[PDB]
This record gives structure tokens, C-alpha cells and sequence, in this order.
């Protein structure tokens, strides 16, 4: 949604996501035990060359 | 009472309402007249105090129901936040409706046996062009930097988690007028953020709507003004006009908030008001009773 | 004024209308300013 | 001083060492400042007097309800403790509502049963004293098997 | 929302089946509406904690005293 | 006006008294009306 | 008036300034007196 | 009371009705365990033909 171009350059640390954008009372807990996988950034001119 | 007006015998409906007041007057030099005061039908909503419960509904449903009980047509845009409970405690219908509408960022327009509740219309096309040196008879306009903010936050207590909850407002999309942004004016006082606090159980979406309404309130009042011109039959509120001929800092698209028609002795002119005031509704009126019921 | 409800209502038809308007903007400015810290 | 409306939520910080011998508790209010330690507040209780009364004191982290004298922020008064889903109640509520009593931190109990008319005192080790109308008598039971 | 002054009188309607596991009680206020069933309220007690406290619960029809947080109905 | 305490007090004895009265009914009507919903 | 913030601000440079001042002391006296028991 | 013409085209699901239009404290519960029966919609031109 218009973020840093360098976000996808490093994995997401474990334990970052714990909340719902529109929270609900039926859900009591959310957990992220491990890191993320599979991202890649958009090309810059030097790597293009 | 119904009033219509126009040019050259082709008239358009302007007002529909009821006579409320009836007065006589004789002045010092002997002139004598009779004066009548007419109000719209929505005045039926302002003459009593009521008590109600609502369970597992939205604000739009409560508003539609309260309106329909007075045999008036309702046109209410839907909201997304569902409340476990809403309480109307010893207050008037008009006040309850306006409070709940403002807390969702919406406005109320009442006319012709109909009441419409919806978000402001700032996305349309201009209706006319008003140019200083061409069309105008009188003009006033003003900016004030003290009403602009950089950010808004809202906080509350969640006992299921035993922690504080916080929401932040998003930048609204409004019409373009002038070459100074609200964010540039917000740096004169340079307050980091405005903060709102409540000790009860207010959930995430309600805090979010509250903060968003505050930012929209602040941005829609950046520039305020008033214009006087000759008789204009097709005048309407809640539309856009284009203002020109007043310099880089005031030219652009303006939002119409109100209209007055005056016909005195055969002359006809109109006044057009642009912009909204920055104060909340509850800060201007006394809508709560006194302790001990005043006994 | 910046508001339409603060305008003076005109009730006569036969002819000093620009002095009852200047003496109304002055009072409202003396009275509003009296409420700020 | 600018005043305060209604009741507020407080959190306990310290139980002892009142600078004055007045038996007050240190409490903070999360919507004023969640980083400071707070101020000393008085406790209203079920019974109190000269060396008299019910003595129950909360623990650090417990949630309480606060009122204020003359709407003054500098004069808080504790009006009782609260349970929640994060701090469950000792019993689950039922439509018949037969069981009442006192439960403590270490799970010692003094309870009444209005269905069978039973009064019982229990220690988690197994020592029990029972006055029963269903048993029509008195029973003392030890954790070693003495009866 | 329009607020409320002082303390009020309430009447108990239901003890069990809280939609959320928060240990609340359903209470109505006779001067607002004596026909509706009311809303869920929290209980302040002599002692309370994690699986700790004094557990006494009123019966349907009992009269109680009500306060309001931040004067919010 | 409909009240007797809203009448303007007269302090002079040697002679525009009917313009300081019209410019007072206009302000009070602009100000009262500002308080209704 | 007994206050300096109740004085009318003067905005013109080319010439009835003593009637916009008498019609302001009268309104403030009619309005203050309306608040005493 | 001015509803959708396609309401009567499908049965009412069980458990929908539980409230009274003007509520009363003497009644404690209302239940609808089964579906509705016997509805039919008003004719449209094609079926007419």
C-alpha cells in the first residue's frame, strides 16, 4: 500500500504479527512463531546493467 | 406553507413547512405590521426527552428507526461498525441523531418531508464559476492556522487483555483550494499529535472512526467564506462551485454549506456560504439536564 | 460575516442600511474575542 | 484544579511502606500515565474500626475501581476489585445458583451449599471438616486416613 | 453520547450465559425502560483475582446500586 | 422587545434615539436565534 | 467601558465614529445586567 | 409492508424469528425450530405467457 522498496529485502522477524485489522471478540490469540519466506525486491539500474 | 420563486413567471419550489409563531408590532412612528415565522417539519423532533435501548445494531439502523417513528422519509447511508448496545438516555431525538452522525463523519440534510444522512459530497463537478470582477457583489474569506493538526490518536482500556488500545487517523481526501496544504499550516504551532482518551470499553473500529472524524472535521474548515450575488434560482447545498479571481491562495473548488434567499420590495439576491465550522456539535449546545433534575 | 445566520434581516421597503450592518460586525467581534484564552 | 467525571480504572503497584501510617495503597491510572507509579489511595471495606474489620488486600497487578472525593483528582478511593477473562472467577455461574463462599490464592475454601445444606472447610492437602444435613451429622477427615 | 449524573437503581434479570466469558450480569434500569431486559454489567467485589475471591451472586429480582465509568451510560 | 429589561436606558436631555433602538433589536434577534437547534 | 478589550477597533482612515461607540455601550449594559439575580 | 417480490420464493430458515415487535417482560423466550411453508410469488410476464 505504498511502502518502502527495501521491505522485501529481509525476512520478517518472528513474533511481529499478532493483531487483526478489524478486531473481533471471538478470536483470543494470534501467533507468528517463525520468519517469512520468498520475497524479492524490484530491480534497480545497476543490477539491470 | 409553501413558497416558490423565479424569474418572469416561471417559479420553483423553495420552502415547505409549518407556521409556528404569530406576532403583531406597532412601532414609534405608527407603522404596523404582522410577522410570521415558519419552520420545517423536522422541528417535530426537538420537543421532548426520551429513553431507548438498542441491541446488536448499527448507528444507521437506530437513526432510520427514530426518524421513521415521526412519519418522515429517511435516507441513511450504512455504517460498518456494529455495536453490542446503544443507549438513548433522557435526551431529544434531534440531539441523539446529530451526536451519532457526527461521530461517524456524516452530515444531516433535512427538506421536503425527507431527511438524508450521508458523507459530504466533495468529489463532484462544479456547478458555476464565480469570479471577482465579473459576478460578485460582496466577498469575505479567511484562513486560520490554529485549527489544523498533523495527526490524531485515540486511546482506551481493554480489560480482556489488561492493556491500552490505540488507533490513528488517516489523511482524508478533500477538494483542492489554494496552494497551502493543511499539513503546512499545521506546523505553525507544531503540536506532534492530538490525543483523545476514554476509560470505558471502546473497541478498535470505534476509536478509528472517532479519529477519522476529527481529522475530517479539521480539514474541511481550512478556508471559510461568504459570497453575495444577484438572484440565483438554481442554488443548492452540498455541491461544489469554482471560485476564481481572488489570488493563488483562495482559488479553486469550494464546498457549499448554506444558502439564503431575500426578496424585499421587489429586489432578489442570494448569499452562498462556503466551508464548515470547526467546533463539535456537543460543544455549542446544552443537551444534558441538571443534577437532581433541578428540584 | 463568515456565517449566513449572523446577517441582519431587512424589514422595510421605503428607503442608513449600511450603518446597522457595521454596528453589528463590531459587536460580534468584541463578543467572540472575549471567549479566548 | 481541573476535575474528573465518573469512576475510573486503577492498577495496584505497592502494598506496604505508606509514608504515613494511614493504611493506603499505591495505585496508578492507565489513562493518565501508564509509566509513572501513581499516588496513595484509601480503601473502603465491608467493616472497619479500631483494630476491627475485614482485612483483604489485593496483589500487585490487580485491577480496581476508583472514585474521587469532591471530584478532586488528588483524592482517590478504592471501591472494590474486579474479575475478567484474564483473571477468572473461582466458580462458573449457573441458573440454579447453589454454591457460595470464600476462595483464596492457595485454594483453601470456606463454602456453603444451599441445595443440600452443607457447610465445608477445605485445605488442598486433603484435610476437611463437613457439617451436613444429607449425612445428618459431623465429619472430620484427615489426609492420612484418620476419620 | 449524552451522559448520566450520579448513581442509579438496577434490577437483576439473568445470571448466566454471558456472550463473552467475562463474568457479567444482565441488569435493567427502571427509569430508562422497565420493559426491556437491559445490558450486561460488571461486578465489583470484596476480593477478586486469578481464581480467587469472594463469590456471592444475587438472584433474579434483587435490587442493586449502579455506577458508570466516565459517566457513560 | 417583549421584555422590560431589554430596553435601552436614556441618559441625555438635549435632543437619533430611534436608531439606537433599531440597532438593538437586531442584535438581540441575531443572538437569541443562535441558540436553537 | 471599564475594560480595554471592549473597545471598538477603528479600520477607516477617511472620516459618525461617536455613534458606533454609544450603540456598543448600550448593548453590553443590556446584556451584562441580564445575568444578575 | 413493501418488501422484495422475491421473498416468497424460498422458505424461511429455522431460527430467524426470536423477537417481539413491542417487547414485553413477561415473555422470556421465543423459538422457531423449523422452516416456513406455503408461500408463492406473484406472476411475472414470462410465466403468464
Amino acid at each position: 500500500a505504498g511502502n518502502d522498496p527495501n521491505h522485501l529485502g529481509s525476512p520478517l522477524a518472528g513474533g511481529t504479527i499478532s493483531k487483526l485489522a478489524v478486531p473481533q471478540p471471538e478470536v483470543k490469540k494470534i501467533a507468528q512463531p517463525y520468519t517469512s519466506f520468498g520475497g524479492r525486491v524490484k530491480e534497480q539500474p545497476e543490477n539491470f546493467y | 406553507v409553501e413558497i416558490a420563486a423565479g424569474y418572469d413567471g416561471s417559479d420553483q419550489k423553495i420552502f415547505q413547512g409549518l407556521i409556528v409563531k404569530h406576532a403583531l408590532k406597532v412601532t414609534a412612528n405608527g407603522d404596523s405590521m404582522l410577522m410570521l415565522d415558519c419552520r420545517g417539519l423536522a422541528t417535530k423532533l426537538t420537543v421532548g426527552r426520551h429513553n431507548r435501548y438498542f441491541v446488536d445494531t448499527k448507528d444507521s439502523d437506530a437513526i432510520a428507526e427514530i426518524i421513521a417513528q415521526h412519519s418522515l422519509s429517511a435516507d441513511v447511508a450504512a455504517t460498518q461498525v456494529q455495536h453490542p448496545e446503544i443507549v438513548q438516555y433522557y435526551a431529544t431525538d434531534w440531539d441523539f441523531i446529530l451526536s451519532r452522525a457526527e461521530m461517524n463523519g456524516q452530515i444531516v440534510v433535512a427538506q421536503d418531508e425527507k431527511i438524508k444522512v450521508k458523507a459530504p459530497n466533495t468529489s463532484g463537478a462544479p456547478q458555476i464559476t464565480l469570479t471577482y470582477g465579473v459576478n460578485l457583489l460582496e466577498l469575505e474569506a479567511a484562513m486560520d492556522a490554529r485549527h489544523q493538526y498533523q495527526a490524531v490518536k485515540a486511546t482506551s482500556w481493554n480489560y480482556a487483555d489488561q492493556a491500552l488500545v490505540e488507533a490513528e487517523a488517516s489523511e482524508p481526501t478533500v477538494n483542492n483550494q489554494g496552494n497551502l496544504s493543511g499539513r503546512q499550516l499545521a506546523q505553525v504551532i507544531d503540536l506532534s499529535a492530538l490525543e483523545l482518551r476514554h476509560s470505558g470499553l471502546v473497541a478498535e473500529p470505534e476509536l478509528k472512526a472517532w479519529a477519522d472524524a476529527q481529522l475530517l472535521k479539521s480539514r474541511l474548515a481550512k478556508i471559510q467564506g461568504r459570497v453575495k450575488t444577484k438572484g440565483y434560482p438554481d442554488a443548492k447545498v452540498d455541491v461544489l462551485i469554482q471560485l476564481a479571481g481572488v489570488g493563488d491562495r483562495f482559488n479553486g473548488l469550494a464546498y457549499v454549506s448554506g444558502i439564503r434567499h431575500e426578496i424585499v420590495g421587489g429586489a432578489w439576491d442570494t448569499h452562498i456560504q462556503m466551508g464548515l465550522p470547526p467546533q463539535w456539535f456537543y460543544q455549542e449546545v446544552d443537551i444534558i439536564d441538571k443534577p437532581a433534575a433541578g428540584l | 460575516p463568515l456565517e449566513i445566520r449572523e446577517l441582519v434581516i431587512k424589514a422595510s421597503v421605503n428607503e442608513q442600511s449600511a450603518i446597522i450592518a457595521a454596528c453589528v460586525e463590531q459587536v460580534l467581534a468584541i463578543l467572540q474575542e472575549k471567549s479566548e484564552r | 484544579l481541573p476535575g474528573v467525571n465518573g469512576l475510573q480504572i486503577g492498577v495496584v503497584v505497592q502494598l506496604q511502606d505508606d509514608p504515613n501510617g494511614e493504611d493506603r495503597i499505591l495505585v496508578k491510572v492507565p489513562i493518565i500515565d501508564a509509566q509513572a507509579e501513581g499516588i496513595w489511595a484509601r480503601i473502603a471495606t465491608l467493616d472497619a474500626g479500631n483494630n476491627r474489620g475485614s482485612f483483604f488486600r489485593p496483589e500487585v497487578g490487580d485491577e480496581v475501581i476508583l472514585g474521587f472525593l469532591n471530584d478532586d483528582p488528588r483524592d482517590p478511593v478504592v471501591l472494590g476489585m474486579l474479575n475478567s477473562s484474564a483473571k477468572p472467577a473461582p466458580l462458573r455461574a449457573t441458573a440454579e445458583n447453589h454454591r457460595k463462599g470464600f476462595f483464596t490464592r492457595s485454594q483453601m475454601q470456606l463454602t456453603f451449599d444451599d441445595d443440600k445444606k452443607i457447610i465445608t472447610l477445605q485445605t488442598p492437602g486433603g484435610n476437611k471438616v463437613t457439617i451436613s444435613d444429607e449425612d445428618k451429622g459431623i465429619t472430620l477427615t484427615d489426609q492420612n486416613g484418620n476419620t
